[PDB]
């Protein structure tokens, strides 16, 4: 990327989830005149970000690779998938850390 | 009525070390009171193990009663046991409420727990042992109960 | 401030009522009430259950619908086991629909819902309807998923081509098809898809649907409908009825063929001529000449009288004037009368009292 930042004078780097902004100048050797992130001024809350640390049984849930075939975690994630699918009106997207972890866990749910 | 008895708690602590009972106080002013008591006999002094039931009853009569608080977090001399409730366990709402009243301040308090017959008084004792993670002893006033208690 | 808090809330409530204009409305209506009876309706969010409350409110809706729309007809459909079940033919008899709903109240709901099946049945049931009537479909949807045999999009296009109108009342959340069905079927309007927020709010939604819907300017159809006014006759001996063929004391005599009928308003079984009474049309008059909303009088000016013109209730002295005046006749009214004059009555006493 060094030739790009030298051949061109003005370059704009924009994205929806580019944070923290201080790291990119460190990783890629370039300087910026200004770097900021805008916060949406939505009158009414439109998205509900929440974090789940344990299942309905109060047991911690994690996607650690070493315990992928964990009977307790698989059920907890399986319960989460089913319960959410019951209330989601139209569409639901599930993102897994890696294909192999998804490939193994999906097989566990099938059985 | 409330003023007289509500100010007594929280001035004298009883501690145990190497099977030796020490009446520990965090202020030096208490020495002029306890040591001068007719029945009795940061400063800490030893006391007979069998005499605990006597001083404790005396402590009720005198202004200041004693509280039995154990700082298991900072107690490293006593060996620890690694035991935790399995995922299949489900703590009922009332069980959590009882524990909160005991660990509200953060230091384990010795006391009594009253629950309906069959409500799970066994599990109440199990939770206390599991969370403390130290050597524990269980007394059950029966033989059939001991067998089922273990199971 | 607590008393003022109620006053300002009333002003905010009155804000919506300020904008009232005589929109053209189709008095003659043909409604197809669709109720969802599926596994998703067994939840306990509505006590005792969704099915029980919906049926109970359905009976109330039937009573209210025919009370204010005497010259309208209604039909009831239900979705069960992924199929559309017909429980009442389109008719002008309120008792028939209520009886059918009562029987439905016993059977437990099960299976999955099928909107396409329900809409297809509604389309067929509304095919034999005069062009001068307004075709409306009230769907009560509770499930978040739809299982259908064919393409729902094609049915929606067919519904638009047939000039049908669909109103959907949800229970849990928004459904993409319901929004599209309520949008494409209502000329892009997005106010015909409503989701209840609590038990009480559901009552208002059902009551709101009673009022005739306004007609679109481009969808303008003008025609003359032939009708008759039978004269009630009292007979000394019972005679057979032309509708049910049973012994009845008496009935109204049709002026076109003299055939007698049991109850009104109904289409004559012989000449197929709609028979009505003068009262039946009179009720729908308020929808044609709505009474202009009263505007609160500011406390800055001087009031006319200390008591209400129509009820002679002394206006409390108490910050905010407790008086509402009518622009047409300039007569102050208390808060109580305005609600009564705009919900029970539909004529301003002050305007009538003024001579000309
Ligand atoms: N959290 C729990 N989950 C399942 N069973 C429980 C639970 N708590 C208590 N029980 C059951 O309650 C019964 C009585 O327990 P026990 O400790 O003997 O009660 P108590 O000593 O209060 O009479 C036993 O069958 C025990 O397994
Ligand atoms: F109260 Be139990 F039966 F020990
Ligand atoms: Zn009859
Ligand atoms: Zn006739
Ligand atoms: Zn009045
Ligand atoms: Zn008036």
């Amino acid at each position: 990327i060094k030739p790009v930042f030298e051949r061109f004078s003005s370059v704009i780097i924009t994205s929806g989830t580019i944070s923290p902004l201080d790291m990119y100048p460190r990783m890629l050797n370039f300087k910026t005149v200004l770097q900021k992130s805008y916060a949406m001024t939505l009158a009414k809350k439109s998205f509900l970000p929440m974090i789940i640390t344990k299942g309905s049984d109060q047991v911690a849930i994690s996607s650690r690779f070493e315990i992928r075939n964990d009977p307790s975690i698989v059920r907890n994630y399986g319960s989460m998938l089913v319960e959410f699918a019951k209330i989601t009106p139209d569409g639901m997207v599930v993102f897994f850390p890696s294909y192999l972890y998804m490939e193994s866990i999906v097989s566990m749910w099938q059985t | 009525f409330i003023k007289g008895a509500t100010i007594s708690y929280g001035k004298v602590k009883l501690v145990i070390k190497h099977n030796r009972y020490f009446v520990e106080t965090t202020q030096a002013d208490i020495l002029q009171m306890l040591l001068n008591d007719s029945v009795i006999g940061v400063h800490s002094f030893e006391i007979a193990n069998e005499s605990v039931e006597v001083v404790k009853k005396r402590c009720q009569e005198i202004d200041y009663p004693v509280l039995e608080e154990y700082d298991f977090r900072n107690d490293h001399r006593n060996p620890d046991l690694d035991i935790d409730l399995k995922p299949s366990t489900q703590i009922r709402p009332y069980q959590e409420k009882s524990l909160s009243k005991m660990f509200g301040n953060g230091r384990a308090r010795s006391g009594i727990i009253v629950l309906p017959c069959g409500a799970g008084k066994t599990l109440v004792g199990i939770t206390a042992a599991c969370t403390i993670k130290k050597s524990v002893i269980v007394l059950c006033t029966s033989s059939v109960s001991v067998m089922q208690w273990r199971q | 401030a607590s008393l003022v808090a109620s006053i300002v809330e009333a002003r905010k409530k009155r804000t919506a009522k300020k904008n009232i204009t005589p929109y053209q409305r189709g008095i003659i209506r043909s409604l197809i009430l669709t109720l969802d009876c599926s596994e998703a309706m067994l939840e306990k969010d509505l006590r005792p259950n969704r099915h029980a409350m919906i049926i109970q409110y359905a009976i109330d809706f039937v009573h209210e619908f025919f009370d204010q729309n005497p010259i309208s007809q209604m039909g009831i459909i239900i979705m069960r086991n992924g199929l559309a079940q017909l429980v009442s033919q389109v008719s002008g008899n309120p008792q028939d629909h209520i009886d059918a709903l009562k029987s439905i109240r016993k059977q437990e709901p099960k299976g999955n819902p099928s909107l396409q099946n329900a809409l297809e049945m509604a389309r067929g049931l509304l095919l034999p309807v005069p062009a001068h009537c307004t075709r409306e479909v009230l769907i009560v949807f509770g499930s978040l998923s739809t299982t259908d045999p064919g393409d729902i999009h094609q049915t929606i296009d067919s519904l638009v081509s047939e000039k049908i109108r669909v109103k959907v009342l949800g229970l849990s959340a928004q459904v993409a098809i319901c929004k599209e069905l309520c949008k494409a079927t209502n000329y892009g309007d997005e106010s015909f898809y409503k989701i209840l927020l609590d038990e009480t709010h559901l009552k208002e939604l059902f009551n709101e649907a009673v009022t005739p819907l306004p007609v679109n300017k481009i969808n303008k159809g003008f025609t003359l409908v032939k009708m008759g006014f039978p004269t009630r006759i009292f007979e000394d001996t019972p005679t057979f009825c032309s509708c049910h063929s049973k012994l009845v004391y008496g009935g109204y005599f049709c002026p076109n063929c003299h055939s007698k009928v049991c109850s009104l308003p109904t289409v004559c079984p012989c000449c197929d001529l709609m028979l009505i009474l003068s009262t039946h049309l009179a009720r729908s008059y308020h929808h044609l000449m709505p009474l202009k909303t009263f505007a609160e009088v500011p406390t800055t000016e001087k009031f006319r009288s200390e008591d209400c013109f129509s009820c002679q209730s002394r206006f409390p002295i108490l910050l905010t004037s407790s008086r509402y005046r009518c622009e047409d006749c300039k007569q102050e009214f208390c808060v109580d009368c305005d609600v009564f004059i705009h919900e029970i009555l539909h004529n301003c006493p002050g305007c009538e009292s003024k001579p000309v």
